[PDB]
């Protein structure tokens, strides 16, 4: 039924400013008592309101923020739409979007998934992936472990499914270290039956939007 | 405003029971000066316990006394409605300021 | 402007359970206090609103009370699907803050983890550097130690490791560690060794492999 969708530049360059759109379906804002805020959420750190907008075009701003937002609908009222001015790194966070639950009050009774935004004069750079190979040292009661080590990438984030989402079971992807270098490194392994490793074919999809880079990895028994 | 939240929060409460029972009263712009307009087309209507927290709470946003049976018009373009028509109307308008803040 | 504290951040509870989560305000927010339930890979879902409001569809074992400053939201007898991150949100006043969260998460027995060791492969060597991971599956609780040793040296600083969110299924957690040498240092050494150490385990266990075989 009720669903929301961010979508956001994946990076941009201090100074810059960052335009973000919510679609969504099941409502739109040109029915009586609809609308929509933006809230945003920087890493390991709380949720803060920035703006809402309701279907009779009624705006509120976060008054720390006040001067850079602008938020706005289409006349066709199925999208909205925040600007941020000169961003700084302040401004790296996961942006959501979110429906008021109410006809005045401002409570959130359904969000989107959120986009990461970082803001960063660093380039854009897509990873390397290599294979975690099974072995007999990955090996023990009947199950192997394999995997895909995705190397030097930025900004976050990167996907990685396995068998083009055919394998649900038994995966685990890590969270993104930052390396020293100022490059991302993640993990994705899959443990899986032994006996099979000879005649089952294992392909971890990464995928990492801000460089436009994806890699299907075949990971197989050797080297 | 707590103030605007609670009478808000009255109006819900008192229009969930056909709130007086028959008693109508004159319609108005209540784009300008709502509150006191508000009041002054509710301090006449005589015979309804239900209304009379939410005239009270109305005093509280009016900087002016609000007395019952003083003139107005004749009404000659104003029409009468229900008290319920005119407080669901009148409640629009208070989320509407409540939303602007 | 509201600032919400909740505290404790964290709590760890068995199912069946019935827990509280305290949401504190820096000044009276009435009655207006929202609950939302976070987890990984889903949407925020909203519980209570207007501090002890249940949300259409929300099962009636969450409970939200308190007025004022001081708020908490109890869930009775848990069940597997309610630990998650928890988090408040005043809308008495603009602008609308929200609190910081805490952690819910399952207490149950520990479990060992199973530990496997990958070399880098001969694609990364080319392009000079090898990464040596070593994964830790499905332990429980979080905490464990991770010894690299290469032909008995131990190694440190030269590795990083990151840790799974508790598995929806059995509860547990995986680790895992990369240490980062040169491809000239990797190929200057035999006997590359991981050794963990866990609650599970009587004694230490350690995977290893030699660079050739």
């Amino acid at each position: 039924q009720v669903t929301l969708k961010e979508s956001g530049p994946g990076i941009l360059q201090p100074s810059q400013t960052l335009s973000l759109t919510c679609s969504f379906s099941g409502f739109s804002l040109s029915t009586y008592g609809m609308g929509v805020g933006w809230i945003r959420q920087p890493s390991g750190k709380g949720l803060e309101w920035l703006a809402h907008i309701w279907w009779d075009d009624v705006k509120r701003y976060n008054p720390a923020l006040k001067s850079r937002l602008t938020i706005s609908k289409d006349t066709s009222g199925s999208q909205v739409f925040l600007k941020i001015a000169s961003v700084d790194t302040s401004d790296t966070a996961t942006y959501y979007c979110a429906r008021m639950g109410s006809d005045y009050d401002v409570w959130f009774d359904y969000w989107g998934q959120g986009t990461l935004v970082t803001v960063s004069a660093a380039s854009t750079k897509g990873p390397s992936v290599f294979p975690l190979a099974p072995s007999s040292k990955s090996t023990s009661g009947g199950t192997a472990a394999l995997g895909c080590l995705v190397k030097d990438y930025f900004p976050e984030p990167v996907t990685v499914s396995w068998n083009s989402g055919a394998l649900t079971s038994g995966v685990h992807t890590f969270p993104a270290v930052l390396q020293s270098s100022g490059l991302y490194s993640l993990s994705s392994v899959v443990t899986v039956p032994s006996s099979s490793l000879g005649t089952q074919t294992y392909i971890c999809n990464v995928n990492h939007k801000p460089s436009n880079t994806k890699v299907d990895k075949k990971v197989e028994p050797k080297s | 405003s707590t103030a605007l939240r609670e009478l808000i929060e009255e109006l819900v409460n008192i229009t969930q029971a056909p709130l007086c029972n028959g008693s109508m009263v004159w319609s108005i712009n209540l784009t300008a000066g709502m509150y006191c307009a508000a009041l002054e087309s509710l301090i006449n209507v005589s015979g309804c316990s239900a209304i009379e927290k939410t005239q009270r709470m109305l005093s509280g946003f009016c900087p002016h006394k609000v007395s019952a049976g003083q003139f107005s018009s004749l009404h000659v373009r104003d029409t009468k409605i229900e008290v319920a028509q005119f407080v669901k109307d009148l409640l629009l308008h208070l989320k509407k300021l409540f939303r602007e803040g | 402007d509201v600032q919400i504290t909740q505290s404790p951040s964290y709590l760890a509870a068995s199912p069946g359970e019935t827990i509280t989560l305290n949401c504190r305000a820096s000044k009276s927010i009435s009655k207006y206090l929202a609950w939302y339930q976070e987890k990984p890979g889903k949407t925020n879902k909203l519980l209570i609103y207007s501090g002890s409001t249940l949300q259409s569809g929300i099962p009636s074992r969450f409970s939200g009370s308190g007025s004022g400053t001081d708020f908490t939201l109890t869930i009775s007898s848990l069940e597997p699907e309610d630990f998650a991150m928890y988090f408040c949100q005043q809308h008495n006043e603009y602008p609308y803050t929200f609190g910081g969260g805490t952690k819910l998460e399952i207490k149950r027995t520990v479990a060992a983890p199973s530990v496997f060791i990958f070399p880098p492969s001969d694609e990364q060597l080319k392009s000079g550097t090898a990464s040596v991971v070593c994964l830790l599956n499905n332990f429980y609780p979080r905490e464990a130690k991770v010894q690299w040793k290469v032909d008995n040296a131990l190694q440190s600083g030269n590795s990083q490791e990151s840790v799974t969110e508790q598995d929806s299924k059995d509860s547990t957690y995986s680790l895992s560690s990369t240490l980062t040498l040169s491809k000239a240092d990797y190929e200057k050494h035999k006997v590359y060794a991981c050794e963990v150490t866990h609650q599970g385990l009587s004694s230490p266990v350690t995977k290893s492999f030699n660079r050739g075989e």
